[PDB]
């Protein structure tokens, strides 16, 4: 994660850093425009959802491999619940 | 309702929001020096003072900002 | 230049680090080729499983990266004027590694993409499904320990 | 404070506090705090005790990136 | 009192009955309002044609056949549903009432 | 971070390995990390055992 | 006749619901025709064995003749069940904990580990000030917003997403403090917390200008860091350390 910032970083906010202000100010806008939406869409996404079973699987199989000696049984315990059905 | 906002206005409003913000730390880091992004041996050098580019960026953001945000704030 | 550290002691650094990476990707990608596609016809049949069946492939995922922080680390110890003795272990080190996480791909891929099944009518059949899969990793960091040593012995030894 | 002594000495407020709140804590779910906050907080410690540089053997790393600022 | 059971794990009580039957529909609400239970039904070895209350849910059944055959000629027009009132205040909370 | 041996010269291990001298050779440390590690190497691989 | 009936429809729908569920209910029971007894089993809370006796209270003082109908009890030895709570607030912790597995009777159920537990870690993954900023800010309106939106539906993974803002906003908590703890907005450094290192002030455009240490800030890891490769070995050595001292 560290690189792949940093490597987007240099590419856009380096290239940014070129000095043309008169039609360049809409080269630089359009540079973070893009920019913007990379790092977070691309670059947070995919990267924390692959990211966090990683650590929820190790609990498991780091902890349960300690706790379950086995599995309970569900109660759920049950009354008068609304309910909606439309055909 | 003005102006529709159901056409990604939302979109528009934060990105134009957090395209200021930027502007304001880089013109910083540019009239100050940080020997981060002004003093380097590969550092571009136009003076550490290009702040003005990144101080007229500001303008065109906060105008579609505060349009969408006058359509949008029925909404609250 | 001279025997002890020639041009073409380097090419061992600037290869030899590259080949795990490779090995294991292509095991991991194997593995999912074989058991990602399991899923398809489980979760229609019964959505009920969906989080036991996805270890297996976060397992092949787990060997993956054996082989990158192997290159990574190795990554340091190469150069333009190191020893072709280095180049020498670090391209076994590397092999050895991503060839023996390639292996366990394979193995855990292979199992795997039949335990979604058996375990679609049985839901607590995972217990031995796990027993079973925890070896292909196993065996993967038993492929990747010795790297670690002889990378050790190439960040002192030279010459 | 930077020492040997730094994390001996600082290691024991937070078993006070603990053993404080541990006590004392809202009514309203009282033993959810008082079983987790006690983590909640040594975690906290712990991976702070680690970034703490002191005493150090390697060398530093070289800059390259000079201008006269 | 309050056991977090989260950080351990729970029980619940059985209870044999002896309730006679004479207080079996009228007393329905008691378990309906609130009952938060669940039970160990001990009708077993025979079935739903077998059992009682078959019967009955035959002739009921049909009233929901004819009320689902209703809602696509009442959405057949023009017109919405005001949705279930009573679903906003009858399913008030957990209530005895 | 308990000591430095190039602060005070002595001798030091690698930054991160002192593995092996535990497993192939019986209780020796070879890498001058502490006195009586000599001693309650072999211990601490022997207790292990049983 | 639709304007009349629809008002009254769908509440005749939610009754007929409501008595057949509570006749199947008493399906679940038995009968006999010569002695007035009926027979139903359900298990009751540990700490409830006092308290809906007094509920049975609620229903006798004119729905049944100071009827309980039965309180003496006779017990087996089927196991009883067991049950876990995510105390209305970390809903989606437990409920991802436990769908992994259960486990038995009276013991340490590992529900609350997780919360505290797997956010760092995640949180640890990347470590930004700027990336958990705006997935906090993300989780903030999401859960300011649930007043109203917990009502409409989403998409149907939409809709799980929605479920999770106690989860978001903690791991997102844990991301800004690791990310302030290596001083990267975006692998970027703002520290000002120099500490004393070897900096001479005489160097060539392109001399490897080292340094040495003359001073450490107590945390550490400041701007300094940020050199050549060097670095990078030092950071990646110290990282790896570090993540087998919490392992």
């Amino acid at each position: 994660h560290a690189q792949l910032s940093s490597v987007l970083w240099t590419m856009t906010i380096q290239i940014a850093f070129g000095f043309r202000g008169f039609v360049g100010v809409f080269m630089t806008v359009a540079l973070f425009a893009m920019w913007f939406a990379l790092t977070c869409a691309v670059l947070v996404l995919m990267e924390g959802t692959s990211a966090m079973l990683h650590s929820l699987r190790l609990h498991w199989v780091e902890s349960m491999s300690k706790f379950f000696v086995g599995e309970g049984l569900p109660y759920e315990p049950f009354a008068f619940e609304y309910k909606d059905m439309e055909v | 309702r003005p102006v529709v906002s159901t056409g990604k206005a939302w979109c528009c409003t934060v990105l134009s929001a957090f395209g200021v913000v930027i502007l304001s730390v880089i013109a910083h880091l540019f009239n100050t020096n940080h020997e981060s992004f002004v003093g380097s041996i590969n550092d571009p050098e136009d003076g550490p003072a290009v702040a003005h580019t990144v101080y007229l960026a500001a303008l065109v953001y906060l105008v579609f900002f505060v349009f969408c945000g006058f359509q949008v704030y029925l909404a609250r | 230049m001279t025997e002890l550290c020639p041009v073409y002691a380097p090419f061992f650094g600037a290869i030899g680090c590259a080949s795990a990476i490779i090995f294991t990707s292509l095991g991991a990608a194997y593995g999912t080729a074989k058991s990602g596609v399991g899923i398809c016809a489980t979760c229609v049949l019964r959505p009920d499983l969906l989080f036991k069946n996805i270890v297996p492939v976060i397992m092949a995922g787990i060997i993956a990266i054996y082989g990158l922080v192997v290159s990574v680390l190795v990554c340091y110890s190469l150069g333009q004027k190191q020893a072709l003795y280095t180049g020498f272990i670090q391209l076994g080190a590397g092999l050895s590694v991503g060839l023996s996480g390639l292996a366990a791909g394979f193995a855990i891929g292979i199992v795997g993409d039949a335990g979604v099944r058996g375990s679609s009518q049985q839901p607590r059949l995972f217990v031995g499904m796990i027993l079973i899969l925890i070896f292909a990793e196993v065996l993967g960091l038993y492929g990747l320990i010795v790297a670690l040593l002889l990378n050790s012995r190439a960040t002192q030894d030279v010459v | 404070m930077s020492s040997f002594y730094t994390v001996v000495g600082v290691f024991i407020v937070v078993s006070a506090m603990s053993v404080l709140f541990w006590i004392m804590a809202p009514k309203n779910n009282q033993a959810v705090w008082r079983s987790t906050v006690i983590l909640t907080l040594a975690m906290m410690f712990l991976m702070w005790a680690i970034t703490f540089l002191c005493q150090l053997h390697p060398l530093v790393a070289p800059r390259r990136s000079d201008l006269r600022p | 009192e309050k056991e977090e059971a989260i950080f351990r794990s729970a029980e619940m009580a059985l209870v044999q009955f002896y309730i006679p039957q004479e207080i079996s529909r009228d007393s329905a609400y008691t378990l309906g309002q609130l009952g938060l239970v669940q039970f160990r039904d001990l009708n077993s070895k025979v079935r739903a044609f077998q059992r009682t209350f078959v019967n009955e849910i035959r002739r009921l059944d049909n009233v929901e056949r004819q009320y689902r055959y209703f809602y696509s000629l009442l959405k057949k027009h023009d017109i919405k549903l005001y949705e279930g009132d009573t679903d906003k205040y009858l399913d008030g909370s957990g209530e005895l009432y | 971070w308990a000591v430095d041996w190039v602060k005070d010269g002595k001798p030091a291990p690698g930054l991160l390995n002192m593995l092996i001298n535990m497993f192939l050779s019986p209780g020796t440390i070879d890498d001058e990390l502490y006195p009586h590690q000599a001693k309650v190497q072999v211990f601490l691989l022997l207790m292990a055992l049983v | 006749e639709l304007y009349a009936i629809a008002k009254e429809l769908d509440s005749w729908f939610q009754d007929v619901t409501r008595e057949k569920a509570i006749f199947e209910i008493l399906n679940k029971s038995n009968y006999d025709t010569n002695r007035k007894i009926l027979i139903a089993e359900g298990w009751i809370p540990r700490d409830e064995l006092a308290t809906l006796q007094a509920r049975l209270g609620e229903m006798i003082a004119r729905l049944g003749i100071d009827v309980p109908s039965i309180i003496q009890v006779l017990d087996t030895n089927h196991t009883p069940p067991t049950f876990h709570r995510t105390n209305k607030f970390t809903a989606g912790f437990q409920s991802i904990c436990d769908c992994y597995g259960i486990a038995q009777y009276r013991e340490i159920n590992a529900g609350l580990p997780t919360i505290v537990t797997f956010p760092f870690m995640f949180a640890i993954m990347f470590g930004d000030m700027g990336h958990g900023f705006l997935m906090t800010l993300a989780a903030l309106s999401l859960v300011l917003n649930e007043k109203k939106i917990n009502k409409m539906k989403r998409g149907e993974i939409f809709d799980m997403a929605f479920t999770g803002r106690y989860i978001i906003l903690l791991m997102g908590v844990f991301s800004m403090y690791t990310g302030f703890l290596y001083n990267d907005i975006f692998s970027k450094t703002m520290t000002i917390f120099k500490s004393g290192w070897k900096w001479p002030d005489h160097w060539k455009k392109g001399e490897s200008i080292t340094a040495t240490s003359v001073g450490t800030y107590p945390i550490g890891l400041d701007w300094a860091w940020h050199g050549t490769e060097n670095a990078l070995l030092f950071s990646n050595s110290y990282k790896m350390k570090l993540s087998i001292l919490m392992g």
